[PDB]
Protein backbone atom coordinates (compact mmCIF):
# COMPACT_ATOMS: atom_id res chain seq x y z
CA UNK A 1 0.00 0.00 0.00
CA UNK A 2 1.43 3.36 -1.02
CA UNK A 3 -1.31 5.67 0.28
CA UNK A 4 -4.50 5.61 2.35
CA UNK A 5 -7.00 8.06 0.90
CA UNK A 6 -10.30 7.93 2.82
CA UNK A 7 -10.86 9.89 6.00
CA UNK A 8 -11.62 7.25 8.64
CA UNK A 9 -15.18 7.10 9.90
CA UNK A 10 -16.51 9.33 7.11
CA UNK A 11 -19.37 8.68 4.72
CA UNK A 12 -18.15 7.04 1.52
CA UNK A 13 -19.60 7.58 -1.95
CA UNK A 14 -20.11 4.52 -4.13
CA UNK A 15 -17.12 4.45 -6.48
CA UNK A 16 -14.71 6.50 -4.36
CA UNK A 17 -11.23 5.02 -4.16
CA UNK A 18 -9.87 4.03 -0.75
CA UNK A 19 -6.28 2.79 -1.10
CA UNK A 20 -3.44 2.76 -3.62
CA UNK A 21 -1.91 -0.71 -3.86
CA UNK A 22 1.50 -0.60 -5.66
CA UNK A 23 0.81 -0.13 -9.39
CA UNK A 24 4.37 -1.04 -10.40
CA UNK A 25 3.96 -4.52 -11.93
CA UNK A 26 0.61 -3.48 -13.47
CA UNK A 27 1.57 -0.27 -15.26
CA UNK A 28 4.16 -2.45 -17.04
CA UNK A 29 1.33 -4.67 -18.33
CA UNK A 30 -0.74 -1.66 -19.38
CA UNK A 31 2.18 -0.42 -21.49
CA UNK A 32 2.70 -3.90 -22.97
CA UNK A 33 -0.98 -4.06 -23.93
CA UNK A 34 -1.16 -0.43 -25.12
CA UNK A 35 1.83 -0.96 -27.44
CA UNK A 36 0.22 -3.90 -29.22
CA UNK A 37 -3.03 -1.92 -29.39
CA UNK A 38 -1.15 0.96 -31.04
CA UNK A 39 0.31 -1.50 -33.55
CA UNK A 40 -2.89 -3.42 -34.33
CA UNK A 41 -5.04 -0.31 -34.71
CA UNK A 42 -2.82 0.46 -37.69
CA UNK A 43 -3.62 -2.84 -39.43
CA UNK A 44 -7.36 -2.19 -39.03
CA UNK A 45 -7.20 1.47 -40.09
CA UNK A 46 -4.88 0.88 -43.08
CA UNK A 47 -6.88 -2.07 -44.36
CA UNK A 48 -10.24 -0.38 -43.70
CA UNK A 49 -9.14 2.61 -45.76
CA UNK A 50 -7.50 0.36 -48.38
CA UNK A 51 -10.21 -2.29 -49.06
CA UNK A 52 -12.32 0.44 -50.77
CA UNK B 1 2.96 -15.71 -101.63
CA UNK B 2 4.64 -12.47 -100.50
CA UNK B 3 1.39 -10.46 -100.38
CA UNK B 4 -0.24 -13.29 -98.42
CA UNK B 5 2.59 -13.43 -95.87
CA UNK B 6 2.56 -9.63 -95.54
CA UNK B 7 -1.18 -9.60 -94.79
CA UNK B 8 -0.89 -12.48 -92.31
CA UNK B 9 1.98 -10.78 -90.46
CA UNK B 10 -0.03 -7.54 -90.44
CA UNK B 11 -3.06 -9.22 -88.82
CA UNK B 12 -0.92 -11.15 -86.33
CA UNK B 13 1.17 -8.12 -85.37
CA UNK B 14 -1.85 -5.92 -84.74
CA UNK B 15 -3.26 -8.73 -82.58
CA UNK B 16 0.09 -8.71 -80.72
CA UNK B 17 -0.31 -4.92 -80.38
CA UNK B 18 -3.77 -5.39 -78.83
CA UNK B 19 -2.46 -7.92 -76.30
CA UNK B 20 0.45 -5.65 -75.33
CA UNK B 21 -2.03 -2.79 -74.88
CA UNK B 22 -4.06 -5.03 -72.56
CA UNK B 23 -0.96 -6.04 -70.54
CA UNK B 24 -0.13 -2.33 -70.28
CA UNK B 25 -3.62 -1.80 -68.87
CA UNK B 26 -3.14 -4.49 -66.22
CA UNK B 27 0.32 -3.21 -65.22
CA UNK B 28 -1.12 0.32 -64.95
CA UNK B 29 -3.90 -0.94 -62.67
CA UNK B 30 -1.34 -2.76 -60.50
CA UNK B 31 0.80 0.38 -60.19
CA UNK B 32 -2.36 2.35 -59.37
CA UNK B 33 -3.04 -0.05 -56.49
CA UNK B 34 0.59 0.06 -55.32
CA UNK B 35 0.51 3.88 -55.35
CA UNK B 36 -2.76 3.70 -53.39
CA UNK B 37 -1.22 1.38 -50.79
CA UNK B 38 1.92 3.54 -50.68
CA UNK B 39 -0.02 6.66 -49.68
CA UNK B 40 -1.75 4.82 -46.84
CA UNK B 41 1.43 3.15 -45.62
CA UNK B 42 1.17 -0.62 -46.05
CA UNK B 43 3.66 -0.96 -48.92
CA UNK B 44 7.18 0.41 -48.74
CA UNK B 45 8.73 2.44 -51.52
CA UNK B 46 10.61 -0.62 -52.84
CA UNK B 47 7.36 -2.22 -54.03
CA UNK B 48 6.39 1.14 -55.54
CA UNK B 49 9.66 1.27 -57.52
CA UNK B 50 9.22 -2.36 -58.63
CA UNK B 51 5.69 -1.65 -59.90
CA UNK B 52 6.98 1.49 -61.64
CA UNK B 53 9.73 -0.49 -63.43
Amino acid sequence: ILKRLFKEGSDVKAGQQLYQIDPATYEADYQSAQANLASTQEQAQRYKLLVA
Amino acid sequence: ASVATAYLTLKADQAQLQLTKDTLGTYQKSFDLTQRSYDVGVASALDLRQAQT
